[PDB]
């Protein structure tokens, strides 16, 4: 099972204390490392890669830059995935990974139960309930459910009750549940929206394209499509162009550069934009506190802004300023 | 050890549902179930479930049903036995809003309250990734002979009583022992093991007697 | 797992004695109830009795008669469904029987569906359970057994048919099998026959079909089977309706060269026997399982022990039996239900 | 702590896979076209996908006899004649049978079960699918039983006679010491019937 982000913080007042302290450090200027180390610390990162979404790439750039600014001595070695075994051997001080599939679970459990490596889980902010004895060093991301609720609140404004929509999920797993089913449930509960169809995808632009075609060929009568990730959203944008259905509103999920360009063209109508660099900065601040023998919160979530195609190019530019403060340089 | 019996008991309970869930996952990939969404041929569907429950009695749910994205499109007709009318079935469908997780549900029926573990699973079209709808499985815990017999037999305790808060819902008592269920409830080595569903502790407890 | 009927009685010698005692009371003339009751007993019957087979119709007729002749004060709620149909009605009737706290619920056990219902009634405080048309106690339920399993042992009757086909036909004879629907009946009637015929006579099974336990379903499976495997000398049918459906199929295709059995020997089967349309059947001494139930209830009311299980007996009947032989069997079989 | 639940769970897992696979269009199709490559790959998929829950051998029959087996049976002493008698011994479907047979390379202790292969539209029984677990020298199962029950070692015994164990060979004891150090006895129940089989755990 999973705790909800706020649920976890409410359940553990000490964890809210700690998450608030981290949010503040992330906000304020870099206060460099108190305890210098004997060696350079070793960090392995295993990320998705080959994505139109720049989340992972920008996250590393934001992470390294904050590490440099805090005066941490690190050896960072990275892998982007088209072997977790090949990562295990390198005996690192901090492993940065993700958790979406049951395949990731299997590994994380093994890493938690049979190693010493401090584990950071990126793109999940909902602690596993069964691990309350031995939680990962840090869950860090932009809370999927919060972002979906924000998109849901907006759609709930643009369309009257009983409006028709379809859903393009991620691949099967955690992301689909917390982005897709969260949105479905709220919009159904609150707005009496009616779901016509839903499709799992292969988490690529190609499959995003294919799924939208398949969806619209079978259920042409929707007012919007909700997409659960960046690449899937942009695939669906093409399919909508091709079929000439820009009467159909569609969202992005994350608000990276490629999404922002598409927003500005009116290819995407709305997105939930994450203050991207904060989670790269959080992981550096978390590593620093660890090196200073300070307690580190189990969970960190960054903030979002809602972005629409109606927004000024100045609004967009001011958001790119906050969100990519590090990874844009 | 009181904690070793408690861990044993929860492992048995957990592995009973883990097997029902494996079974449900697996059968839910059937082409017959998939095709039902297009064909709506109820003879073919019923024959199929008849066939898998004959193959596996101890892992068959008490009742099952199919939905699309608006509602229940088919039920197996078993739920009525347990006081679960159409109305209450819908409420079950609506309470289970996430896939691949057991939900503990306590509902009132015209014959009393019913205590159930219910889960859903998406039915996909593997050539498109389309979610055609959902398959639900419900286990009724009330007077659940087979589960009381598993807990007793595989833990080597003498008897079990399942309670909600502390109304008795099921037990393994033969009727020839020094004690009845009421005596067990009155808290000779009786051990309380709380029932955890989806990593959250429920109102249910297993009481073991040695 | 199930205990075989004799296997169960050999395992618990006390049960043999109880069953023996019950057979005597069924054979003998009615000794009325010796302890009158403060109110009528509430009896609920839920049977798949809407069939061409009169087994369930006659089981209740004879049961009621004996209850009458036993001076037992009762109320009987009776619901009949089609096999594999009226599912909602069946679940509702069972629910209503338990809700109204029937003293006896009379039901059956063929499928996992029936089994699940029965498992939920086992620890009942108010309702005793009689399972008709099964005589093989469930092992898992030892020490929590229903009040009574009552019927005509499916295996014994299949053994008797298998012995007879073993004599009619030469080794390596080709046959097909029309089962009931999936479940206990198909397993104990069908697989018993197949097994014995294969090991004792090397008969060679050419095809087998599960059916929907109906005439139409028997017709359809018979036609499909013979289309693919026309070269069989006999068809073993696992039930009455299925057999009579197959009868229509062989006629439609001009094929009474193929021998076909019935299973049970009620009125419609007997008419088809004497007409030449069925070649053989295993005939149940029908009314004994209705009577055994009434006698079992009487004993419970007089606070006597009641056997866990009771099986009646069969006679073999062929189309070469005299109108004399049948008529005399009908007077044994339908002693209450015909009267 | 009980290996009883883990043991039973293991065979329940095997059974669930077998029931499900036997409903596959792949197996139904093999009855008509006999493409042994398609079939062998189908079972390769499932096997490497779940190496922990797979029978030591499989075979298929039609009503006349065995039409295919996976090649594994003979390595256990289960020759064509013995395979044939196995098929006939397992005369009811959907149930585990505990079978012990003499082979030319020693006694063999097995659990066998069959499931009918049906046309889901016509109701035809095409034949049966069997799965067998050889218990003798089943190291992987012994290893699973050992680690999942947090005990030091496990020995499987058929009527006081060892037939499999998890011993590494370096511990301050042998299998003989186990049969006469805390050893516990857990008898095996098959299809509601207690068998001669017993699991001996050590801590
Ligand atoms: C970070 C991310 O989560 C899923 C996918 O990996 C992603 O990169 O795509 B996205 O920008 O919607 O969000
Ligand atoms: C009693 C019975 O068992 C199955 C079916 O219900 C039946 O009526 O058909 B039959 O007469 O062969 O026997």
């Amino acid at each position: 099972g999973y705790w909800g982000y706020q649920e976890f913080l409410d359940e553990f007042p000490e964890q809210r204390n700690l998450t608030n302290a981290l949010s503040e450090a992330v906000r304020a200027q870099p206060v460099p490392l108190s305890k210098p180390t004997q060696r350079p610390i070793k960090i392995s990162v295993v990320y998705p890669g080959q994505q139109v979404s720049d989340y992972w790439v920008r996250n590393i750039a934001s992470f390294e830059k904050r590490l440099y600014k805090l005066n941490i001595n690190y050896q960072l070695n990275q892998v982007f995935t088209r072997s977790l075994m090949e990562a295990l051997k390198s005996k690192s001080d901090y492993l940065i990974f993700t958790l979406d599939t049951t395949r990731h679970r299997k590994f994380v459990e093994h890493v938690l139960d049979s190693t010493n490596t401090k584990l950071i889980l990126q793109n999940i902010t909902t602690p596993v309930r069964e691990w309350d004895k031995h939680q990962p060093f840090l869950y860090v991301g932009f809370d999927h459910a919060e972002g979906s609720r924000e998109l849901a609140t907006e759609f709930g404004k643009f369309f009257p009750k009983h409006t028709y929509y379809s859903v393009l999920y991620f691949s099967e797993g955690y992301i689909s549940d917390v982005r897709g089913d969260t949105f479905i449930h709220q919009v159904n509960r609150d707005n009496n929206f009616e779901l016509q169809s839903a499709y799992y995808t292969k988490a690529t632009k190609q499959s995003g394209y294919d799924a939208a075609k398949a969806s619209l060929a079978k259920h042409p009568d929707v007012d919007f499509i909700y997409a659960c990730s960046t690449d899937v959203a942009l695939g669906a944008v093409d399919a909508l162009a091709e079929l000439g259905r820009e009467d159909i509103m569609i969202n992005g999920w994350g608000g990276g550069s490629a999404e922002l360009d598409a927003i500005q063209k009116g290819d995407l109508d709305i997105t939930v934009m994450r203050m991207n660099d904060d989670t790269g900065i959080a992981m550096a601040e978390a590593i620093k506190w660890d090196l200073e023998d300070k307690p580190v919160p189990t969970v960190y979530s960054g903030d979002f802004e809602i972005v629409t195609k109606a927004d000024s190019p100045e609004r967009i530019e001011a958001l790119k300023k906050r969100a990519f403060r590090y990874s844009d340089n | 050890s009181k904690q070793q019996t408690s861990a044993l008991i929860h492992n048995i309970f957990d592995s009973h549902f883990a097997a029902i869930q494996i079974h449900h996952d697996s059968n839910s990939k059937s082409e017959v179930i998939r095709d039902f969404y297009t064909d709506r041929d109820t003879d073919v569907l019923n024959f199929f479930f008849l066939s898998i429950d004959q193959s596996d009695p101890s892992h068959t749910p008490e009742f099952r049903f199919l939905t699309d994205h608006k509602g229940i499109i088919w039920d197996d007709g078993n739920a009525h036995f347990y006081g679960v009318n159409d109305l209450i079935l819908d409420s079950l469908a609506n309470r289970v809003s996430f896939s691949n997780n057991w939900y503990y549900i306590n509902v009132m029926t015209s014959i009393g309250s019913r205590h159930m573990l219910v889960r859903r699973v998406p039915i996909l079209d593997p050539s498109t990734g389309e979610v055609l709808g959902f398959s639900f499985n419900a286990v009724v815990l009330d007077n659940n002979f087979a589960l009381m017999e598993k807990l007793k037999s595989e833990s080597n305790v003498d008897n079990v009583v399942l309670v909600a808060n502390s109304v008795p819902l099921a037990n393994s008592l033969i009727g020839d022992e020094p004690y009845n269920v009421a005596d067990v409830l009155q808290r000779l080595l009786v051990i309380e093991t709380p029932i955890v569903v989806n990593a959250v502790t429920t109102e249910l407890c297993l009481l073991t007697v040695q």
